[PDB]
């Protein structure tokens, strides 16, 4: 399998500077463009440029250069992209995504294989674990929340039961209001598996080294 | 610079049934006997998927129920049938000439009958109370259409400041939204007022949904 | 059947007027060490020695006048067969070869050549023997590039041309509504020449080849055998031709066997009834085995012949190619009965028998007298020029060589049968009009349908 | 006193097809009368530089000391009728005995993969080197199928990696594959097709051609296909016949790239309207100074078949400026040889104390010594490690302006140097 696999989400200061990798396997690396793309929250897919890992060419939308730099290390398989003098527009999830084979030129490429992302949070705002809260209540089904408050920067993932608890599960999007992130997951299970099997709330933040268990008790 | 202007920008479709999204360009996107127009699907929080290369090329593994036409400056991306999991923003891309550009995006929602929600609401754990703090969560899970009012109330009161409110993505199964309303007081103010109601309005119903606790 | 107890027991080498150089692969490497007796070369070389016996006995073929022959072992090895090819070109008179611009009063030891058994081996020594003008017939080589004439400009050939047996495969494929397929082969001039014919034929007719791959004939197959299967499982196709030699073919699916791999297996005319592949503990899981091989008719009277012959092989012996031969016995006529000789016999004899034949047209022969004695000499260049399209009956089968040196011998469709052991007949290929009967065709399958 | 013989002490065998024509069918099993051919002057070159290499060894007093260095050299215009000349080199009083000190202890050539594939399974039996100055085909570099044999170019699977560096060094992704129809181009072919397989590069185009092909067709296709970049893979005859076509069809605006085979080719940038055509690349074999070369072709200037050259009134200036690559392979190759028989003989450098083709073959391998201030070795396939490849560009002088440059353990180019059309 091709695979392109890009760094973690970084939190970075105003007027910093960061770089992003792409690990790229299963394919001749040197053989293909290598693209990327910022997608801004307020869904636009925008191109940053491409290089060429083969002799370093680099090709860029005008309003990226001098703010995004391409890179490639050969005897890593890896393409890079440092962003320098970042604001809050810079803000953003950034794609590495490899050009096709079909096109008549490297520009007329498309994009075939696409990285899992990387999220870019610029602000001077500190790292904050999340408080995790229990949120316990006669029908057929009961419902149970879990709220995950006061956290910075995204993302937290939550689980329950470990994954066992898959259907009937809503995790609900980050709410930001003073530079701390909200979560909220909710989920619904029959009204005699409960409290009769215990049903926990899996929260973990990497930013900050979090990993809290909460189980949900009645009240 | 290209200009890629899709329509419509949003748009709902039943199972089973047609949708046709369109793509049309500033300037011609034909060259080398080809058109370099290319259709992407974005599910929430994944990359892009390559649906459609060259206007009409249907890429491995994608089904054939998406297809596509167009030359020039008019593209057309067309879906049929429309299944559960097709929920998502499709991208047009020319690839013309430097530099690439994308439409703004169409989304499609699965249109499917109007349901009610489900509304549960939450009093604070004893843990955020310690804390200095006092969130009063309300689910309002799996319903449709999207558009729905939530209300708080603080005796009879209604409370405007504090509420926070986060919508789901379409739900891959049941074509349902959920949502979620927190209104975060602190302890102090909680514990100075008794009833809290959540009340929920909706194309479904006339009367809203309310739920409601005691402090006592 | 009575001229059968005067037949010599000399098994490689028989005396005669007029001489045929015989090509086999009789002992290969399992300086130079020839260890393994191929034993399906071995029968190829019997039947050769049965025609030239018959037409001997025949005493109005070659009237007056003794065919005999000298056969050796190619060992498929260039340094090896390179010298049996010179020794056909030593003067017939000195025993040596001299070295001159003008070769058209030379008198060489053998008037024509049988043989090789492979495409690789007729490489090594056509141009050699098409610059004396010399001609040779191929039993066995099928590969296209000798259809130039300009190229192999005495190459003849009893076997069709794989040009042909590739457009027979893909028109199969097509039939069965398959357009993702693999093709593998043996890294040589037979397997690279077919499995890029077989890509060009492909996409030709719109079968997109999804993968090509070459098994290593010298050194270790396996690790470059292991590559192709994971390419073949992360297509994930269903057909898979296997354009190959014998011996990397056991090596092929002694491994696909080991991952339990199924599906469509579309066999050459080299390996499509080879008891190797089949004796392959558990090739039966492979599933559905379907063939090419040349229609041939079936030599009658191959396996009695031998019977005498190896009871007098057996009566002659101790006495002083093949150095264990002259030890054979009547217990050794499963040699000649084998299946895969059985059905390839006739491309040797009509072989023989073609050059046979056109001797008597040289030597202006009838039913009594040849045109012929002691000082008649004999250049291969004349008798190249009777063989040029030349049209003879043969047994039951009407053989015209075209101006390629090709002939006109198609194939038959075969399928192999697993809880019997045994090839079925499904179909024909004749010109390029190939004709199945989808009917016929048995798909070991989970529920016994065809794949798609 | 024959331009193809000279005596010596040990023979080495010269391999060239001096002229050219194209195979044909015949009735009689006898040499061909090349001499009465096509003429061609950068192999007639060549065939110089061997017997310059030869000659400057004489000369010298420090490679064999006081032992001649003798050869019997042939123009071979057929493959198919080489063989005499062939048996000659390998017979023991012109006598080929099959079954067992032959004329010549190695041979240098031949320079075509046809002509090599023909003859060298004759050569390796009893490990009697050959030395290839140009025969290119991958599947020499086998060992175990061509044990005693070895060159002093590169395989086509280096130029053709070259050639994909330039393409890759560049834009453009759809290519046009024109390759000769022998065992040269068709080797280039799947080479080309190997390496670009896991690559942006997509091969849109191909055949195999020939002086009689119909280029009118070859390049309407290539159009509607809107094919701009053409890969001509084969040598000066087939090179020229496509070049040639595509000037008198109005072919237009396309990035050629040539291999090292006619990139420095003499006729075809002179040529009237070759810059109509668009912009030609190549890789090259950089141009090697031999000196004192000049000098031996102004005093040469000045029997067996195949061994008549029938080209007096020659120009010292064409023959001279006539495309020079393969020049230091041949060079290379005599010296090769030579020095391999200097130590077989255990020679000092002052004086020379039986020789069999396969001891010089095994000091061949062995190969280890400069010039040129170029080290000449062989890894164990037979492949030489020297040489080099520099990019050109034909520019508005008529010349193969060098602007960059490929090593084949380590591509570079200056962009801003070609002018395109
Ligand atoms: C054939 O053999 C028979 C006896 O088996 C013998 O009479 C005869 O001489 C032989 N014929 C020949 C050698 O032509
Ligand atoms: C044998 O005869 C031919 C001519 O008949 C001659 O060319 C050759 O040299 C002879 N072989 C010898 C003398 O060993
Ligand atoms: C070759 O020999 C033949 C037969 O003796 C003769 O007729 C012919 O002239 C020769 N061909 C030449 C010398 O080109
Ligand atoms: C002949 O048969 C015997 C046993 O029947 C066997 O040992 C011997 O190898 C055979 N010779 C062959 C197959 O050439
Ligand atoms: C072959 O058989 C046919 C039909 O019996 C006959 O007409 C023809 O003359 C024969 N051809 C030969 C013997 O070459
Ligand atoms: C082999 O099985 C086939 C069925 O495909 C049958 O027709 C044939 O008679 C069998 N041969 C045997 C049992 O020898
Ligand atoms: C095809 O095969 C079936 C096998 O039973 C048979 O019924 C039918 O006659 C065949 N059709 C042909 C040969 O056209
Ligand atoms: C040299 O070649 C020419 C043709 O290029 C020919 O006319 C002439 O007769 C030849 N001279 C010879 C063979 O002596
Ligand atoms: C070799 O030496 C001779 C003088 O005897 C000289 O004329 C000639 O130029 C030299 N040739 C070379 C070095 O090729
Ligand atoms: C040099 O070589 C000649 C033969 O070319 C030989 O006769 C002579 O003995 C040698 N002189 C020496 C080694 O001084
Ligand atoms: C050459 O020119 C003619 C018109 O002058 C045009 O029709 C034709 O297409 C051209 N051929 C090419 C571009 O190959
Ligand atoms: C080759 O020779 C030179 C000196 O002749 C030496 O420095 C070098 O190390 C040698 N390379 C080998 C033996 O690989
Ligand atoms: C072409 O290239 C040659 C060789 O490098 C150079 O000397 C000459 O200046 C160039 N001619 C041009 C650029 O017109
Ligand atoms: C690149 O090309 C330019 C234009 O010919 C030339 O002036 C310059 O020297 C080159 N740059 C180098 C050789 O570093
Ligand atoms: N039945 C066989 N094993 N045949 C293999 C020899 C002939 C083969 N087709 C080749 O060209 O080399
Ligand atoms: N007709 C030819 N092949 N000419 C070119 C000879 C040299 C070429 N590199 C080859 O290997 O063949
Ligand atoms: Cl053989
Ligand atoms: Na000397
Ligand atoms: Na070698």
């Amino acid at each position: 399998e091709v695979q392109l696999q890009q760094s973690g989400p970084e939190l970075v200061k105003p007027g910093a500077s960061m770089k992003i990798s792409c690990k790229a396997s299963g394919y001749s690396f040197t053989g293909y463009s290598m693209n990327w793309v910022k997608q801004s929250h307020g869904k636009n897919l925008e191109w940053i440029g491409l290089i060429n890992p083969y002799n370093g060419d680099t090709t860029y939308k005008q309003k990226f250069k001098g703010k995004a730099t391409l890179t490639v290390d050969r005897s890593s398989s890896t393409a890079y992209m440092e962003l320098l003098r970042l604001t809050s527009e810079d803000s953003a999830v950034y794609y590495c995504a490899r050009s096709g084979r079909g096109a008549p030129t490297t520009t007329t490429a498309w994009f075939t294989y696409w990285g899992q992302g990387t999220l870019v949070t610029v602000s001077a705002a500190k790292t904050t674990p999340p408080s995790v809260y229990p949120l316990a209540p006669t029908n057929s089904m009961v419902t149970l929340g879990c709220l995950v408050k006061g956290y910075f920067p995204e993302p937290v993932t939550v689980t329950w039961n470990s994954g066992s608890l898959s259907s009937g599960v809503h995790t609900f999007p980050a709410v930001l209001q003073s530079d701390l992130y909200t979560l909220s997951s909710s989920v619904t299970v029959p009204s005699s598996t409960w409290p009769s099997e215990t049903v926990t709330c899996n929260v973990a933040h990497p930013a900050s080294s979090t990993k809290v268990d909460k189980k949900i008790v009645p009240r | 610079d290209i200009v890629l202007t899709q329509s419509p920008a949003s748009l709902a479709v039943s199972l089973g049934q047609r949708a046709t999204i369109s793509c049309r360009a500033s300037e011609s996107v034909d060259s080398y006997g080809n058109s370099f127009m290319h259709w992407y699907q974005q599910k929430p929080g994944q990359p892009p998927i390559l649906l459609i290369s060259r206007a009409s090329n249907l890429e491995s593994g994608i089904p054939a129920r998406f297809s596509g036409s167009g030359s020039r400056t008019d593209f057309t991306l067309t879906i049929n049938p429309v299944e559960a999991d097709d929920f998502a923003t499709y991208y047009c891309q020319q690839t013309n000439e430097d530099p690439r550009t994308f439409g703004g995006g169409t989304k499609l929602e699965i249109k499917r009958a109007d349901a009610a929600p489900t509304v549960s609401i939450f009093p604070p754990s004893s843990e955020q109370l310690t804390s200095g703090g006092a969130s009063v969560v309300c689910f309002l899970n799996n319903f449709y259409p999207k558009d729905i009012n939530v209300k708080w109330k603080i005796d009879g009161s209604e409370r405007q400041n504090g509420v926070l409110n986060s919508w789901t993505d379409q739900d891959s199964k049941d074509s349902t939204y959920s949502m979620s309303s927190t209104l975060t007081l602190t302890k102090d103010e909680y514990e100075r007022h008794n009833s809290y109601t959540c009340e929920a309005t909706h194309k479904t119903s006339t009367s809203p949904i309310v739920k409601s606790f005691n402090r006592n | 059947p009575n001229w059968f107890n005067n037949i010599s027991t000399d098994l490689f080498s028989m005396p005669g007027d007029i001489k045929l150089g015989g090509l086999f692969p009789i002992k290969e490497q399992s300086s130079v060490s020839c260890d393994s007796l191929n034993k399906d070369g071995l029968g190829r070389a019997l039947v050769m020695k049965y025609a030239v016996e018959e037409i001997n006995a025949n005493s109005q073929l070659l009237p007056g006048v003794k065919l005999g022959y000298k056969i050796y072992n190619t060992c498929r090895h260039s340094a090896v067969i390179v010298r049996p090819a010179l020794s056909f070109l030593t003067e017939k008179s000195n025993g040596t070869l001299s070295v001159e611009c003008n070769y058209t009063d030379y008198e060489t030891d053998m008037v024509a050549v049988i043989g090789p058994q492979s495409s690789e081996m007729v490489t090594v020594i056509g141009k050699l023997l098409g610059f004396f003008l010399m001609p040779q017939i191929s039993f066995g080589a099928t590969s296209d590039k000798f259809s130039d004439s300009l190229v192999y400009p005495s190459f003849f050939r009893t076997v069709p041309s794989d040009i042909r047996q590739v457009d027979a495969m893909v028109q199969l494929i097509k039939k069965f509504n398959w357009n993702w397929v693999a093709v593998v082969g043996s890294e040589e001039e037979y397997g690279q020449q077919g499995v890029q014919q077989f890509s060009k034929k492909a996409e030709d007719m719109g079968v997109c080849v999804a993968y090509q791959g070459l098994i290593p004939i010298y050194d270790d197959p396996k690790p470059a055998i292991q590559t192709i299967i994971n390419n073949i499982q992360t297509t994930e196709v269903k057909v898979v031709v296997v354009f190959s030699l014998v011996s990397p073919a056991v090596s092929f699916f002694e491994e696909v066997i080991k991952k339990n791999l199924t599906g469509v297996w579309i066999a050459s005319s080299s390996w499509a009834i080879s008891d190797k592949v089949y004796s392959l503990p558990n090739i039966d899981s492979i599933g559905t085995v379907i063939g090419f091989i040349d229609e041939t008719e079936t030599l009658e009277l191959l396996s009695p012949f031998t019977e005498v012959l190896f009871k007098k092989i057996h009566e002659a012996s101790p006495t002083e190619p093949c150095p264990e031969c002259w030890s054979l016995s009547p217990a050794n006529v499963s040699l000649v009965k084998e299946e895969s000789v059985q059905r390839t016999a006739f491309s040797v004899y009509a072989a023989v028998y073609t050059v046979a034949h056109a001797l008597h047209k040289l030597l202006e022969c009838n039913s009594a007298a040849c045109k012929w004695s002691s000082s008649t000499r004999l250049y291969p260049w004349k008798l190249l020029e009777v063989l040029k399209e030349f049209s003879v009956n043969i047994s039951n089968t009407s053989l015209k060589f075209d101006q390629n040196g090709n002939p006109n011998i198609g194939y038959s469709v075969i399928q192999r049968i697993w809880e019997n052991q045994s090839l079925s007949s499904v179909g024909s290929y004749r010109s390029a009009n190939l004709s199945i009967n989808e009917t016929l065709f048995k798909w070991y399958t989970n529920n016994s349908e065809k794949p798609e | 006193t024959s331009e193809f013989h000279l005596r010596g002490d040990y023979l080495i065998g010269g391999l060239f097809n001096i002229h050219y024509v194209a195979a044909a069918n015949f009735q009689r099993p006898q040499a061909i009368d090349c001499s009465s051919k096509l003429f061609i002057l950068p192999n007639y070159r060549r065939f110089q530089m061997m017997r310059f290499s030869v000659e400057e060894i004489n000369n010298s007093s420090s490679l064999l000391p006081n032992v001649s260095l003798g050869y019997q050299m042939f123009d071979h215009c057929s493959d198919i009728h080489s063989f005499p000349g062939i048996f000659k080199l390998l017979s023991v009083n012109d006598l080929i005995r099959p079954w067992e000190l032959p004329n010549a202890i190695g041979v240098v050539g031949p320079f075509t993969s046809t002509h090599a594939l023909s003859i060298a399974p004759i050569f390796m039996t009893n490990l009697f080197p050959m030395v290839s100055y140009g025969c290119s085909g991958s599947v020499f570099s086998k060992e175990n199928l061509y044990p005693s044999f070895l060159r002093t170019v590169h395989s086509n699977k280096d130029v053709i990696n070259a050639i994909v560096g330039i393409i890759l060094n560049f834009n453009w992704r759809w290519v046009a594959f024109l390759y000769s129809d022998d065992d040269f181009g068709k080797d280039g072919l799947e080479q080309f097709k190997n390496k670009i397989e896991d690559s942006e590069i997509c091969l849109a185009f191909y055949k195999a051609i020939n002086v009689n092909t119909d280029y009118l067709q070859v390049f309407k296709q290539i159009e509607e296909q809107n094919i701009k970049v053409i890969v001509v893979f084969a040598p000066k005859v087939y090179a020229e016949a496509v070049v040639e076509s595509a000037v008198q069809l109005n072919v237009t605006n396309k990035v050629w790239i040539a291999d090292d085979g006619w990139s420095l080719n003499k006729k075809l940038p002179s040529m009237n309207g070759i810059q109509n055509i668009g912009t030609v690349l190549g890789v090259a074999q950089p141009v090697v100074t031999i000196p004192g070369f000049t000098d031996f072709i102004y005093s040469a200037i000045s029997m067996f078949c195949n061994q008549k050259c029938n080209c007096s009134n020659l120009s010292v200036k064409s023959l001279l400026n006539a495309d020079p690559s393969f020049s230091f392979p041949v060079y290379a190759a005599v010296y090769a040889i030579a020095h391999a028989l200097h130590n077989t003989l255990r020679c000092g450098s002052d004086r020379c104390p039986t020789v069999h083709p396969h001891m010089i073959l095994e000091e061949l391998k062995k190969s280890n010594f400069t010039l040129l201030n170029q080290t000449v070795q062989f890894d164990e396939n037979g492949d030489p490690k020297f040489g080099s490849l520099s990019v050109v560009f034909w520019n508005s002088s008529g010349n193969a302006e060098e602007v960059g440059s490929y090593h084949f353990q380590s591509l570079s180019i200056n962009k801003t140097k070609i002018k395109w059309f």
